[PDB]
């Protein structure tokens, strides 16, 4: 989800872009500015929420030892969904 | 009596010559002083380990092993048998590399340039072994104060054996080119003669002692890892000159091949680092599965292990001589003081006495036979 | 590949004459190899 | 090596040895660059019981050095730091090179 | 064989420190305060000497933290206050000494939790 | 103990203790303390005036004959009145043993050079002078050995800053390399790694 | 009390004698250093620099510090005479590339926070 | 008679028994001028008397070398010379006297 | 056990003296050395045809640094700063804050490649395999500035080399 | 279930490794 600053420069996923009066834009003249086109926040927002019929489930990021440390997520609260603090995947009980 | 300066490994050398004779030889060092010992005081022990790769940068894992032994002695722990066997095997490989570099560079400075290429092919093969075991060709950082970082890949031993069964012919070719050549003997025989008592009083060690007939080797008198479980002979000189040291180094290469054979045939099973997670980090699966393992990994990679207070001097038989570390611990995870002892320091200090009454061309031969690398000399 | 050559010479790449935007008929370099063929060509694996 | 027989004999005579027995260029005799997965066994402290850390704590067994005649606080035979080192033996494999 | 000279120790001319890093600096001699995030007290055993904080600015490239003083990371450890004071004096540094803060002893009584008539009785446990 | 713990050697410990008592008895004028560590290392603490006598005795005595000087260095402890301690490491090939001799000095008290006892000490004392500022009396030629010419200060002192005071660059106006005060683009990040909850109860100090 | 072991000088008189000997040697050496290093400075300004370096330590009242300073200066002279230094080491005494730092309060207030 | 002891700079000594006897007698003569209660004198007299009795009771050179536990009797002679020189130096130094002075209060306290 | 290297006494009979004289006058050993060089002349050299041929490498080998991400596309880094703490050269600079969705992510991740020692401590300290040292080694630069990597450059390196990086990790992760 | 598998010498060990010097004598009196 790369946006463009009113100056014209691409806004990176950290949201920074040199101001109009910033002299530091001169470093990009006759050259380019590296911006990563894949925004992690959007990509993890596109992941569907997993449906599990268990009160507490574990997430390790997939791949077993190739993921993140295994953590357990509580799904008692129905207002929101359980989110992994490492991977960002979302889990939810089958309401109704 | 004219005074001239051989300016800039890298060495500045001030001499006064009376015709062809060398009257005084004053080496000037510090052109590669990077302040390693002060930098170590600002690092943890694991963080300070990679400095020893760069100290004597022709024999990397030997310095790694010396530092690891010092830290193990201060921690009051021991590595597992397989780690010790791996350490000795790679120390012998490192000795082969170092002696190849020393002999071929000494020949190249005299004017024999072809064995340099001949044996640097073998050096490249051993660098491939280093890269396969650690991921880096030279600045390996493989030997750790708890053992070794990773286990050997599943096909490393067979390739090491394949390399070791062909190296003796390379040594034979080097000997055919150098050993009986009359020009080489005229360049080396009776050059830089040092007596046994003078070598002892001047702080010499290793080949510099053994070429004068002193029967001393740290792997034999004070064995450290498994060196009491392997069999080899110690070459002893008879005249204390450059030729005897050359012969001694070639014989040490052959004996290193012997020790490598024994190590390959007697590699034991088991773990590679001390099974104590408060010193050695746990496995990745354990760190990603168990709470204690994750806590210990976090603490070992952020703070590092604390070492009980004390001071030790640990020395090993490095390929260049006695390499020692005087390590002081104040009880924290950072060393308080780390003094690094290099044999090249004393050898270069004795260079002045070794070169009395010799030609200007003989000083190059004496420098080559002393096996001086300025990374360890300047630190 | 040629398994009868000695190790190191048993695999080689003939570079293309025109990659993304430059004519590489004469100007070739090692960074022109994509990662998978990079892994195969550096003998990190035995499988193309 | 893809060397003709005449060149083989010429180089063998020039060096004075048999070179095809020990070649310095690697060939198919080396190990495969793809290997099966390993297993890497565990250490001795991987037990589920009788494995208290207090019984295997190397760091906590270190103690301050023993004090000998702190100055601030009989026959008596003479002694040496260690017993005299034994003389080495002359390598009954190849005593002289 | 002994001079027996009466003069306070001064080694400023031998340390090689520049002139403006001797007279304009103000070292602080103190026992570091306990990190209130933790209950351990092993970091409040020794005396510390640190220098006054100087300017830090943003590097125009990388936005890193740049400094112009060499003494921004220099911290010394001392057994006693007198040792630190002597070291500061002999090095020609103006110093400020802070007296050690010790947690005063307190009276703890588990039986006071279940009090018959005092306010110390707890409502839950 | 268990296979993760380093084994002890009581025989070497007893031998080193006996030899330390022997040396202390022979030289009561200079020996102040004798220690043997749990990993079998013998240390002898002496008065500074006894450097030459003790070292000569250890080199020349029939029962000691420590003929090799392994290493000579200094350690800086700012909290002591005598700031520096001088450490001598000696090796005896006759008895396959090592010994350590420690003394002390401050910034202004010279230490007698031991180049007459060991020729190897020549460069070690030069290095000590360069890195710590400890002067050695009757040295053949005492001068800097590691630092640059004209370098001011002694870097291995604890109060010397890690990056020093001056830095070098090439100046085109004067067509030579000049020295200027250090200015870091990125300051060295100081890390507070020491944790509370003391680790080794055997080394606990009295609370005074 | 306050009995200390001497380095070279028991009192201040012989310490000043060594100081004067070192000053004589440096004063004699200045023209040879100026010629041999092909310096662009004059002999007068080199001797002025020597005098200034000697005067920076005029406040010392400890004979041990004085004779250690003499030892350091003699090492400096040995480095200069034997041409162990290059021209950059000699010229580092003059700080030609360093912009002057004004001393008054207003200038320091304007430039930054450094007192 | 053997030749080339094997240590560079160490010459072969013919008739080493007489040399050892002379050296030990000179060592004992020097030790005689040291105070009787000094530990150095007692220990060195014991060691020197043991070696001298071993030398005077063994005519065979190789058996004497094996008994003396020094080996290569040439450096046994060298060590005797070193002991004699050290004895003269010890006589001048007089280190059997009490300690010169105690160190400061916390000179050797480690850690800190 | 010890060996003597130079303890051979030449024979003094007439035949051995004549042999040594013939060696001195007719230069036999020099002809032997010439023959050894001639024998080397007629064998295959060890040269490889760079850049068309490459030197052998291993999965363990450490190359240019890269930042990886999960199969879903979110970056693995959680800003724990363990790699920054362990870095022996202080080559890593990290700044972080909660993201717009509340995730724990970095806003700055800088690696100074002119300060890095390529030890690989950072990749073995990372608990989520976020920072790795990939197999690329041909990334020489014409200026100092382009060797000061920021987060965008490292994420681009990860996206560029992910296939080979993942294959190497699959090959080597059972040894770690 | 799965047994231990790591880098080990083959059963019976490796073959002997030549290490002694081999400088042959060609022949001419
Ligand atoms: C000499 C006259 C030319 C023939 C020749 O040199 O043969 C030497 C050839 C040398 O063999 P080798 O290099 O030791 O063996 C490796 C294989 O031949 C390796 O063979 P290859 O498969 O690499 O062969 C490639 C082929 C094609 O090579 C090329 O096209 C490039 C080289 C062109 C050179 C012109 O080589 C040639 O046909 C040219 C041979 C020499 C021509 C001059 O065999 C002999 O002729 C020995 C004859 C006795 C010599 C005394
Ligand atoms: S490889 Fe080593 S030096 Fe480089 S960034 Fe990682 S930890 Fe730091
Ligand atoms: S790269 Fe890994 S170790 Fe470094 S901050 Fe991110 S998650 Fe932590
Ligand atoms: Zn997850």
């Amino acid at each position: 989800g790369v946006r463009t600053s009113p100056t014209g420069e691409k806004v990176t996923h950290t949201g920074q872009a040199y101001d109009d009066g910033d002299y530091r834009r001169v470093r990009f003249s006759d050259r380019q500015k590296e911006v990563n086109e894949n925004f992690a926040i959007d990509l993890i927002a596109e992941q569907p929420v997993s449906e599990v019929g268990s009160r507490v489930i574990s997430c390790d990021g997939g791949g077993g030892a190739l993921g993140h440390p295994r953590v357990y997520i509580n799904l008692d609260k129905e207002t929101k969904t359980g989110t992994c603090g490492y991977c960002g995947l979302q889990f939810r009980q089958p309401h109704h | 009596n004219l005074t001239l300066n051989f300016g800039p490994g890298v060495l500045r050398l001030v001499m006064e010559l009376s015709g062809e004779m060398v009257r005084k030889c004053d080496p000037h060092i510090g052109l590669l002083h990077r302040g390693t010992e002060k930098l170590i005081e600002y690092k943890t022990y694991l963080q300070a380990l990679p400095y020893f790769d760069r100290l004597d940068y022709v024999s990397m894992m030997c310095n790694e092993q010396a530092y690891s032994l010092a830290v193990e002695k201060l921690l009051n722990i021991q590595p597992p048998p397989r780690a010790q066997w791996i350490r000795v095997l790679f120390g012998e490989i490192t000795r082969l590399l170092n002696h190849i570099m020393a002999v071929t560079t000494h020949a190249l400075d005299i004017g024999a340039m072809t064995p340099f290429f001949w044996m640097f092919e073998e050096r490249e093969k051993m660098f491939e072994f280093y890269e396969r075991v650690s991921g880096a060709r030279m600045h390996a950082a493989y030997i750790r104060p708890g053992g070794v970082h990773q286990d050997l890949p599943l096909g490393l031993l067979d390739d090491i054996y394949e390399f070791s069964k062909n190296f003796s012919f390379r040594i034979d070719e080097l000997e055919e080119m150098l050993t009986n050549n009359r020009i080489w003997r005229n360049r080396t025989v009776d050059i830089g003669v040092v007596t046994a008592e003078d070598a002892l009083n001047y702080g010499f060690s290793g080949v510099m002692l053994r070429g004068s007939g002193i029967q001393w080797d740290l792997r034999k008198t004070q064995p450290y890892d498994v060196y009491d479980q392997v069999e080899f002979d110690v070459p002893i000189g008879s005249r204390g000159d450059c030729y005897d040291r050359y012969l001694c180094r070639v014989e040490e290469m052959r004996q290193s091949l012997r020790i490598i054979s024994q190590c390959l045939n007697k590699m034991p099973p088991g773990e590679i680092k001390v099974d104590d997670a408060k010193v050695s980090p746990p496995k990745r699966a354990e760190m990603k599965t168990s709470m204690e393992s994750l806590i210990h990994h976090f603490k070992l990679y952020t703070e590092g292990y604390q070492v009980p207070p004390g001071a030790t001097y640990t020395a090993i038989e490095a390929p260049k001589g006695e390499f020692g570390v005087y390590l002081v611990s104040d009880g924290s995870s950072r060393p308080y003081r780390c003094k690094i002892k290099a044999p090249g320091f004393a050898h270069l200090a004795g260079l002045d006495k070794m070169s009395k009454g010799h030609m200007l061309a003989d000083v190059v031969a004496i420098i080559g036979t002393q096996d001086i690398v300025f990374g360890e000399v300047d630190r | 590949e040629d398994n009868k050559q000695f190790f190191g010479r048993h695999r080689w790449v003939i570079y293309t004459t025109e990659m993304n935007g430059r004519d590489t008929f004469w100007d070739v370099d090692g960074s022109m190899v994509p990662p998978e063929w990079h892994r195969w060509l550096h003998c990190m694996t035995d499988d193309p | 090596a893809s060397a003709t027989r005449v060149i083989q004999l010429l180089r063998n005579w020039a060096s004075g040895r048999d070179l095809q027995a020990k070649l310095q260029l690697r060939y198919q005799e080396i190990s495969k660059r793809t290997q099966p997965p390993p297993k890497l066994p565990v250490g001795p402290s991987h037990k589920l019981s009788n494995n208290y850390y207090c019984t295997r704590d190397g760091r906590r067994e270190a103690m301050p050095p023993s004090i000998v005649m702190s100055s601030q606080k009989t026959e008596k035979k003479a002694v040496t730091p260690a017993p005299p080192i034994k003389r080495w033996e002359l390598s009954k494999d190849q005593p002289y090179l | 064989q002994l001079i027996a000279v009466d003069e306070k120790l001064d080694i400023t001319t031998l340390t090689g420190v520049p002139e403006e890093h001797i007279k304009t600096r103000k070292v602080r001699i103190f026992v570091p305060a306990r990190n209130n995030m933790q209950s351990g007290v092993n970091n409040t055993k020794k005396w510390k000497m640190e220098f006054d904080t100087r300017e830090r600015w943003e590097n125009p490239l990388m936005g890193w933290s740049s400094t112009a003083d060499p003494l921004s990371n220099l911290v010394l450890t001392f057994s006693t206050k007198e040792d630190a004071v002597a070291f500061a004096e002999k090095n020609g540094w103006s110093f400020d000494v802070e007296e050690r803060k010790v947690p005063k002893p307190k009276s703890k009584s588990y039986g006071a939790n279940f009090s018959w008539n005092k306010r110390t009785r707890v409502s839950t446990k | 103990t268990r296979p993760t713990i380093r084994p002890r050697n009581d025989v070497v410990h007893k031998q080193l203790s006996a030899f330390g008592q022997y040396v202390a008895e022979i030289l009561p004028k200079y020996v102040q303390q004798v220690q043997v560590s749990c990993f079998n290392e013998l240390e002898i603490f002496i008065h500074p005036d006894g450097v030459i006598p003790v070292l000569t005795f250890l080199r020349d005595h029939t029962n000691a004959q420590f003929k090799s000087l392994a290493d000579l260095t200094a350690v800086d402890v700012p909290t002591r009145q005598n700031r520096f301690e001088i450490v001598y490491n000696l090796l005896s090939l006759r008895f396959n043993s090592r010994i350590r001799v420690k003394t002390y000095t401050d910034e202004l008290t010279p230490i007698e050079s031991s180049v007459t006892v060991y020729k190897a000490a020549n460069w070690y004392e030069r290095e000590i002078w360069d890195m710590f500022g400890v002067f050695f009396a009757n040295h053949p030629d005492l001068r800097r050995i590691l630092t640059d010419y004209g370098f001011e200060g002694h870097p291995f002192r604890k109060d010397f800053p890690l990056s020093g005071y001056v830095e070098l660059r090439y100046d085109d106006e004067v067509k030579r390399v000049v020295a200027e005060p250090v200015e870091l683009a990125q300051e060295f990040r100081k890390f507070d790694l020491n944790s509370p909850w003391e680790a080794f109860p055997a080394y606990r100090q009295p609370p005074e | 009390g306050t009995s200390v072991k001497p380095i070279f000088s028991r009192d201040m008189n012989e310490a000043k004698r060594r100081v004067r000997e070192l000053y004589r040697a440096w004063y004699r050496e200045v023209p040879n250093t100026v010629h041999l290093f092909q310096l662009d400075i004059s002999v007068k300004q080199g001797r002025d620099k020597v005098r200034e370096m000697f005067m920076k330590n005029a406040h010392v009242t400890d004979p041990r510090v004085v004779d250690l300073l003499v030892i350091k200066g003699k090492m400096e002279l040995e480095e200069t005479i034997n041409v162990w230094k290059q021209r950059t080491h000699i010229m580092r005494f003059f700080h030609e590339t360093e912009a002057p730092r004004p001393t008054d309060f207003l200038s320091k207030f304007y430039v930054g926070h450094d007192p | 008679l053997k030749k080339t002891t094997g240590l560079v700079g160490l010459a072969v000594c013919e008739t080493p028994h007489e040399r050892l006897k002379i050296l030990y007698t000179k060592i004992l003569d020097v030790l005689g001028q040291i105070p009787k209660n000094a530990a150095y004198r007692k220990y060195t007299e014991q060691i020197t008397n043991e070696k001298l009795g071993m030398v005077k009771a063994e005519p065979d050179v190789k058996k004497l070398e094996e008994q003396l536990q020094g080996g290569q009797i040439e450096e046994v002679i060298l060590q005797a010379e070193n002991e004699l020189s050290l004895a003269r130096k010890m006589l001048r130094w007089k280190p059997w006297e009490p300690l010169v002075e105690e160190p400061p209060a916390n000179q050797w306290k480690w850690p800190i | 056990t010890y060996k003597f290297v130079n303890m051979r006494e030449p024979s003094m009979d007439m035949k051995s003296v004549t042999d040594r004289a013939a060696q001195t006058l007719l230069w036999t050993e020099l002809v032997r050395g010439l023959g050894m060089t001639l024998s080397y002349l007629f064998r295959e050299p060890a040269t490889i045809n760079y850049p068309f041929e490459k030197g052998p490498l291993s999965p363990r080998f450490r190359g240019e640094h890269a930042l990886r991400r999960y199969p879903s596309g979110e970056e693995r880094c959680i800003a724990c700063k363990l790699c920054e703490a362990v870095c022996p050269a202080q080559a890593i600079t990290i700044e972080a804050e909660p993201r717009a969705d509340g995730s724990r992510r970095t806003t700055r991740y800088d690696i100074d490649m002119t300060k890095c020692i390529y030890c690989g401590f950072c990749q073995e300290a990372c608990p989520v395999d976020a920072i790795v040292e990939g197999p690329n080694f041909e990334f020489s630069t014409e200026t100092h500035e382009e060797l000061l990597y920021n987060k965008e450059k490292l994420l681009n390196n990860g996206d560029k080399w992910e296939a080979e990086i993942a294959a190497n990790i699959q090959a080597d992760y059972l040894y770690r | 279930a799965s047994k231990v598998k790591q880098d080990m010498p083959p059963p019976g060990g490796y073959g002997p490794i030549d290490y002694k010097r081999n400088l042959p004598r060609r022949g001419l009196s």
